[PDB]
RNA sequence: UUGACCUCAAAUCAGGUAGGACUACGCGCUGAUAAGCGCAGGAAAAGAAAAUAACCAUGAUUCCCUCAGUAACGUGAAGCGGGAAAAGCUCAAAUUUGAAAUCUGGCAACAUUUCUUUUGUUGUCCGAGUUGUAAUUUCAA
RNA sequence: AUUGGAUAUGCCAUAUAAAGCGCUUUCGAAGAGUCGAGUUGCAGCUCUAAAUGGGUGGUCAUCUAA
């Protein structure tokens, strides 16, 4: 098992070229092992993945300099949305009653004094 | 109470009065004569089966048995059959007898022939002998019913005895 | 333990076609002729439209196994019928 | 509207299909005329017919 | 919505009532048939034994006792199990064996035509 | 007009304005009158005895049993006609049929859709011929729908060869690309 | 003809017979989230399912997905390309829900992502050949049907202690990451030499 | 026989030939009336294979059904089994549809009639259980609507059970 | 002119048949399980595997205890095991083709009765049935 | 007095018959607008199969629906 040297060679089958453009592979590795050992941290993995998504966005939005492609998206284009409507609707409403008790929360922690 | 009920109680015409229900009473023995005479009716019935020699069940009894007094090689099992189990109480003895001798006269089935079957295995026989039955399936003839070259001796054992 | 090879229950041979069998449908699939799809794929299967072919059999039947034995149900039809005509 | 693609049936088959042996009793008297027969002859002794 | 057993010893005695009315009229044979022994089917009860259904017709056919003449001397069969192992096989032939062996069917009279 | 001839004269048209297909196209175009007057004469000899005169026959059988004499050792095999779609179908797959005649009039017309087919295939020659009552009344019945000769004796097999070659030189070898084209349309 | 308008990633998203409305919904997300898949119809072939390179070459596709449901327990994942290549069978489970209220990303349909892959991926080559199968299963093509050319999600690849944690992120303008929806704990089980066949080349243990 | 042929014949709907009788016999069966008798079975194979012997007592009703919700095929056996009080319900099958109606036919047994009473197959539909079994859900079509099988796919516990001693 | 056959009608024709009531328990229908609708019996539904299992295999259905408040997702099983009871089978699909061997009905005799009230047999004449009634067989073969 | 399955026995029976199991140089038919996929509230609508096939479960095991 673990033929490692059959996997480099499926690697090499499977070896995408290096000449294709990073806005063509549309991808962006982290330069850094990033590695968050914190396995009972989910919130530490998840800041650690944004810090190198942000490192990889700022990489990537330097390699689409490159590529002179639009990195931002235009706020009028009204195009298909990732996200459903009327999902994004409830999202919206959802966060509604948490606001309200956090408004409830400072003003009663203000109303102890 | 009922509205059914209420009516033949409070009229005038008694009640359709069947008495019909008393326990203890187990149920006398019919279909077979010798063990209605060595039953006896107030003993239950497993108490009747293994007295007079038999069994309720051939398999497990799920339960635990009533104690009255302080008691004190595939070869050779496809082919041996254990023995007869003989009989004790005399009862189990007396089913034997009557399951023998009743098999002695109901025993012979011998079958003697009709006219017709006797005269057709009786033309045939005149033909070609009395041993070469193989053949009698290939006459044109006489074989008009096409019987078999079994059939025939079967008839031939019946044609004799 | 010491195990034995059974014999195969009468029953596990249902799926299997006799000779009487075949010769009943093979009658019946000419006399009855051909749907109003299956015209469709007989002639895509005359001028090798064969990726079209496919394409449409799994979109009608449902199931490639069902879209794979038109094909060499069909195809078999073509064949004996250039001897025919 | 095509013409009769008789792909199949344009030849002639020579062999017959079911196999299985022609029985016995297409060769001799027909047996369930005589059972019916000793019906009737039975009749004649209890002189119903 | 309750389930209340007030009856259950009634059941009990109406189940041997019927049990002795079973017996009434097979008076001089058993009031079940014999069922043979079965392993169960988990890795739990594997090493168990207990009765079954019937006897296969293998289990029959090497016992002597065709499939017409067994339900008629009381031996369930089962169309349905069959011997996968000689054990499965040597302990259920000694069980008709033993059964035969036991067993006396009163004979019967005949309609042989006369004359 | 009554409730229901309106529509007894237009499923009369209907069959005629749509299309038909090949295997259905055939049963309309028929034996003609002539052809089809001495098939039923070569039949009539071969029909069934009437259930009335079998019985007939079979007392007159069982009487000399009940003495002691017997015909069943001089009885030669008997002949008639074969009937029924069942037992016809039977005796055109095992090659024993010699003439099939197919009734034009087959309510539901799968019942003998197959038969003109079967009978091309087997090298059974074949004929389809009007009025499946006109065969009832060779057989003894109300509607027949098929009927077949597989063994005339030794007095007609000479009068069948000819039959036969009017049947095959009549329906047959004529017929023969109405049977593969769509009829209708009129 | 045989190729016209031709996009280098084409997939196929076949299910198997058995998966929940919440085990269907994550399928029907990455059918949003891969522009570059065609979903067809179920496969009864449950278990034969060497037959599905056909399937592949009736549609033309590159990709492959088999998300094979367990015994009607459990939810798997497999997938492999075109000509034999790797199929990496894994298995999927504690996943992000993509409908609930609790993801707040903001992501186009069809937008090019960018992938993060992470270097414990590139240690082992038997990740490293999976780590560039990734690298050509997530991201869509250059010219992609239906795609957008801006990037409105980011793909984040963990391999969280054996197993690779998916990370949809969606980034907002400052790279402000928020999870866009899709996350599930994707452990590998092992890998077939060729198009869901040949030899077993690891088992992961 | 005809009935091997009649049976895959039956079975290519769409072709040619089955094509051509169901448009035919969808004209005559929809100026007829919405149920009437028949007087022989449109599949007289079909009809022969679900329990239909060809003697007396055994009628063949036939019945459209608008198509667009209890299965279409039961309530041609309920609805038929209402216009004949008398007769039992033993099949129902399909025979012919089109864009708005299907067409089923239907095999009813008197059981009053001394031929179904002497004869110990069908004897069994006489005995007075089997009234109305198409109201009941016990026939071909009711039994695989309400999914009355065997296989782990088709108050018994919400009484608490409170036994004597406990 | 005439005769079959198909279809459709008519009859205070001959003989039968269906409603309606009870609804504790049964089975369906839709349904806020409740209500409403429909349909039977002394029981009914279920039923002789297109079933489990992964074993040294079990063996129609029903029911009780257990599995178990367990797996699986506040809801909530099922296999196994332990009991009670155990009875199996019938058609379609192969030509009776050396013989429609099948059955209803009308009439007449002979019986027979829970019964002058019941239920049959035999003879006879139509009729049903070859678009298939009996014998044979149901995969265990 | 009505009725049960039996026991013995009398008369009839029609048996030219029927059945169990060896033995096979032979044959061995198996249920469709259903299964199935797509899709709306097990039903609806669109589409529509096959013969070692089809179903349900781990290449195997086990079953034989309409």
């Amino acid at each position: 098992i673990n033929n490692t040297v059959a996997l480099e060679n499926i690697y090499e089958r499977i070896k995408y070229p290096d000449d294709i453009s990073f806005v063509e592979n549309q991808a962006v590795t982290t330069k850094e092992p990033i590695i968050i050992e914190n396995v009972e941290d989910d919130l530490a993995r998840e800041l650690a993945f944004y810090k190198q998504g942000v490192s990889s966005v700022k990489a990537a939005f330097a390699k689409l300099r490159e590529a002179n492609v639009l990195i931002s998206r235009p706020h009028d284009y009204f195009a298909e949305m990732l996200k459903s409507d009327d999902h994004m609707e409830k999202v919206r409403q959802e966060l509604i009653k948490e606001a309200t008790a956090k408004k409830l929360s400072q003003q009663a922690k203000k109303q102890r004094e | 109470a009922n509205p059914r009920q209420r009516n033949k109680q409070r009229s005038g015409k008694p009640r359709l009065t069947r008495r019909n229900a008393n326990k203890k009473a187990k149920a006398k023995i019919y279909g077979n004569f010798v063990i209605q005479q060595n039953w006896d009716k107030h003993a239950t019935l497993r108490q009747n089966y293994a007295r007079l020699g038999l069994l309720a069940t051939p398999n497990y009894v799920t339960g635990g048995v009533e104690k009255l007094y302080p008691d004190p090689t595939l070869d050779d099992v496809l082919d041996k059959e254990i023995s007869i189990a003989p009989a004790k109480t005399e009862v189990v003895r007396q089913l034997e007898e009557e399951a023998v001798k009743k098999a002695a006269r109901q025993s012979n089935k011998m079958l003697p022939l009709s006219a017709f079957e006797h005269a057709y295995i009786q033309r045939l026989i005149n033909k070609y002998g009395t041993e070469d039955f193989e053949s009698m399936a290939k006459d044109v003839k006489l074989n008009s019913k096409l019987f078999n070259g079994s059939k025939l001796k079967n008839l031939y054992i019946r044609m004799k005895a | 333990l010491t195990k034995r090879q059974l014999p195969e229950r009468p029953s596990r041979r249902k799926g299997h076609l006799s000779k009487r069998t075949a010769f009943v449908r093979s009658i019946v699939r000419e006399v009855a002729g051909f749907a109003p799809y299956e015209r469709r794929v007989m002639e895509l299967i005359r001028n090798s439209q064969d990726k079209r072919a496919r394409k449409l059999a799994k979109k009608r039947l449902g199931t490639l196994k069902r879209a794979k034995g038109k094909i060499e149900e069909l195809t078999s039809v073509i064949q004996s019928s250039r001897l025919a005509h | 509207y095509p013409d009769y693609d008789d792909f199949f049936t344009n030849t002639v088959r020579e062999t017959p299909l079911s196999s299985a042996p022609e029985p016995k009793r297409r060769f001799a008297p027909s047996k369930h005329e005589q059972k019916r027969i000793l019906q009737l002859a039975y009749a004649i002794r209890k002189g119903r017919i | 919505y309750v389930k209340t057993w007030f009856n259950q010893p009634g059941r009990k005695l109406r189940r041997r009532q019927a049990r002795q009315t079973k017996a009434a009229k097979i008076a001089p044979r058993p009031v079940e048939a014999i069922r043979p022994a079965v392993k169960p089917p988990t890795i739990r009860y594997n090493m168990k034994v207990r009765a079954g259904r019937g006897f296969t017709l293998e289990e029959l056919k090497a016992a002597g006792v065709s499939r017409r003449v067994a339900s008629t001397i009381g031996i369930p069969v089962d169309h349905r199990r069959r011997n996968r192992s000689e054990e499965s096989l040597q302990r259920n032939v000694e069980r008709i064996k033993v059964y035969l062996a036991h067993l006396i069917v009163f004979p019967r009279k005949a309609g042989q035509p006369k004359k | 007009w009554p409730e229901y001839i309106r529509l007894q004269r237009r499923r009369k048209i209907l069959n005629l304005r749509l299309k038909v297909p090949p295997a259905i196209a055939q049963f309309q175009k028929t034996l003609d009158k002539n052809t089809a007057t001495q098939v039923f004469k070569l039949l009539n000899k071969y029909r069934p005895e009437t259930a009335a005169e079998k019985k007939q026959r079979l007392v007159a059988e069982a009487e000399a049993v009940a003495n002691g004499k017997s015909a069943q050792d001089v009885s030669k095999k008997p002949y008639n006609v074969k009937y029924g779609l069942n037992h016809v179908v039977a005796l055109i797959e095992a090659k024993k049929a010699k003439l099939v005649l197919i009734a034009s009039d087959v309510d539901p017309i799968e019942l003998v859709v197959f038969l003109p087919a079967l009978c091309k295939k087997m090298g059974v020659p074949y004929a389809i011929v009007k009025n499946k009552a006109r065969l009832g009344t060779v057989i003894h019945q109300k509607t027949a729908a098929v009927l077949a000769v597989t063994e005339v004796r030794e007095e007609d097999k000479n009068e069948l060869a000819s039959i036969v070659s009017a049947v095959d030189a009549n329906f047959s070898a004529k017929y023969d690309e109405s049977r593969r084209k769509w009829g209708g349309g009129i | 003809s045989a190729g016209f308008v031709p996009i280098k990633q084409k997939v196929l998203v076949l299910s198997s017979r058995g998966v929940t409305y919440r085990q269907r919904h994550l399928l029907n997300d990455l059918v949003s989230m891969m522009p570059h898949s065609k979903k067809d119809s179920k496969l009864d072939s449950k278990d034969r399912l060497y037959q599905l390179n056909e399937l592949a070459e009736l549609y033309n596709c590159n990709n492959i997905f088999f998300f094979e449901s367990r015994r009607r327990e459990d939810l798997y994942l497999h997938i492999a390309r075109a000509p034999n290549g790797p199929t990496v069978k894994f298995h999927v489970e504690n996943l992000h829900t993509m409908d609930e209220l609790n993801m707040t990303g903001n992501a186009l349909k069809g937008s090019r992502p960018i992938l993060s892959f992470d270097k414990t991926f590139d240690t082992a080559p038997h990740l490293k050949v999976v780590k560039e199968l990734l690298q050509q299963t997530f991201g869509i093509p250059k010219g992609a049907r239906r795609s957008k050319p801006f990037i409105d999600r980011v793909c984040t690849l963990t391999i969280a202690d054996g197993k690779i944690w998916f990370r949809n992120y969606e980034i907002r303008e400052n790279v402000t990451l928020i999870e866009i929806g899709p996350r599930f704990v994707m452990t590998i089980i092992n890998i077939l030499e060729g198009s869901f066949g040949g030899p077993v080349i690891y088992k992961n243990d | 026989g005809a009935y091997k042929y009649l049976e895959e014949l039956a079975k290519k709907k769409q072709s040619d030939v089955n094509l051509f009788l169901s448009r035919v016999r969808a004209w005559e069966y929809r100026q007829m009336n919405v149920i009437h008798r028949a007087s022989r079975p449109s599949r007289p194979d079909k009809a022969r294979r679900l329990g239909y012997k060809a003697k007396q007592g055994y009628v063949i009703y036939r019945i459209r059904v608008r198509r667009g919700q209890r299965s279409a095929r039961c309530t041609a056996e309920e609805r038929v089994g209402r216009y004949c009080s008398n007769l039992r319900v033993l099949n129902s099958y399909w025979v012919n549809q089109d864009a708005t109606y299907k067409f089923f036919e239907v095999i009813l047994v008197d059981p009053s009639h001394k031929a179904i009473r002497r004869d110990p197959r069908i004897n069994w539909i006489v005995n007075p259980v089997h009234k109305h079994r198409e109201s009941r859900g016990l026939t071909s079509i009711g039994k695989k609507s309400r999914g009355i099988g065997k296989g782990h796919r088709f108050l018994r516990h919400n009484t608490l059970s409170l036994r004597r001693y406990r």
